[PDB]
């Protein structure tokens, strides 16, 4: 009944809704990041055999974040979750140099996919916490990210396990999407 | 024509449902069985201070053998009177032989594919 209640509730009522698609090769750490967004990994974490969807709330936006398993068998189904995607989040294992080529290959197959034409692209160079994990500039070079022309993008180093640098990446992403 | 429908229905299984304290990220209650079985509405243990939690995250885990193209979810919270809760979510595509998870932030749950009812879940109450 107090003015603050209706004003806040109304503020929530008019928040834009967004669909964020989080992809990447298996073991890249997609699901851990999703869980760290709600501070949660209480060690119940195995490979994802489909999608994980979390509906949050952040920066005035209502987020629908779809995390789809990246093992070989599930990638041909990624295109089934393209439609209406506002932001594409590409998770990479910074310490898995043994796959950088496939990682780069999958990414490029995605960027020429017309259903993702206007999506903003955030690249999480995850697992930065590791002993000898690669640097952003390296990964950025290895992912031929300088050969992208149709998508706004930013590479952001982070560590899903400690939650370090996850918010700066998400914040930039929600900002670019705001510009439309 | 409905042989397919029968396949869909038969291949769906709702493994577990839980309730976490959003501000904490802690599981207050999680159950793994009797979720959609005939009988007494399985219930369980969720420490009453949930009303002292201003945010709750409901999470469901389901497996499906058959591929579906327009899967959705309807969650209504039910204690008699005028209704306290209506939740809807459209998943769309579901991969065959897949296991998926859905969670929302802040009791009969119905699953559908277009307008074929796939399953119904009813659980209940412990402010234990
Ligand atoms: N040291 C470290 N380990 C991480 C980090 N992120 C994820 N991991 C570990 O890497 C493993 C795979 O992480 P997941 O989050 O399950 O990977 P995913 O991308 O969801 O994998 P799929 O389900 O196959 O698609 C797990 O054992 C996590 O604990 C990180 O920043 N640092
Ligand atoms: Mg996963």
């Amino acid at each position: 009944s107090m003015g603050l209640l209706t004003i806040l509730k109304k503020m929530k009522q008019k928040e834009r809704e967004l669909r964020l698609l989080m992809l990447g090769l298996d073991n890249a750490g997609k699901t851990t990041i999703l869980k760290k967004f709600n501070g949660e990994d209480v060690d119940t974490i195995s490979p994802t055999l489909g999608f994980n969807i979390k509906t949050l709330e952040h920066r005035g936006f209502k987020l629908n974040i779809w995390d789809v398993g990246g093992q070989k068998s599930l990638r041909s189904y990624w295109r089934n979750y393209f439609e209406s995607t506002d932001g594409l989040i590409w998770v990479v294992d910074s310490a898995d140099r043994q796959r950088m080529q496939d990682c780069q290959r999958e990414l490029q197959s995605l960027l020429v996919e017309e259903r993702l034409a206007g999506a903003t692209l955030l690249i999480f160079a995850n697992k930065q916490d590791l002993p000898g994990a690669l640097s952003c500039n390296a990964i950025q070079e290895a992912l031929e990210l300088d050969s992208i022309r149709s998508h706004h993008w930013r590479i952001q180093g982070c560590s899903a396990v400690t939650g370090e640098d996850l918010l700066p990446g998400i914040d930039w992403l929600l900002d670019d999407i705001s510009s439309r | 024509k409905d042989e397919r429908a029968r396949e869909i229905l038969r291949g769906f299984k709702l493994n577990w449902m839980n309730l976490r304290d959003a501000e904490t990220g802690k599981i207050l209650w999680q159950g793994t069985e009797d979720l959609s079985v005939p009988g007494v509405e399985h219930e369980a243990r969720v420490p009453k201070k949930i009303l002292k939690c201003k945010a709750v995250s409901r999470e469901l885990n389901f497996s499906s053998t058959e591929q579906m193209e327009k899967f959705r979810l309807e969650q209504k919270v039910y204690f008699k009177g005028q209704c306290l809760e209506e939740w809807f979510f459209e998943f769309g595509f579901v991969i065959p032989n897949s296991t998926n998870t859905w969670q929302s932030l802040i009791i009969e749950t119905k699953f559908f594919d277009d307008d074929l009812l796939v399953s119904t879940s009813r659980v209940r109450l412990f402010y234990v």
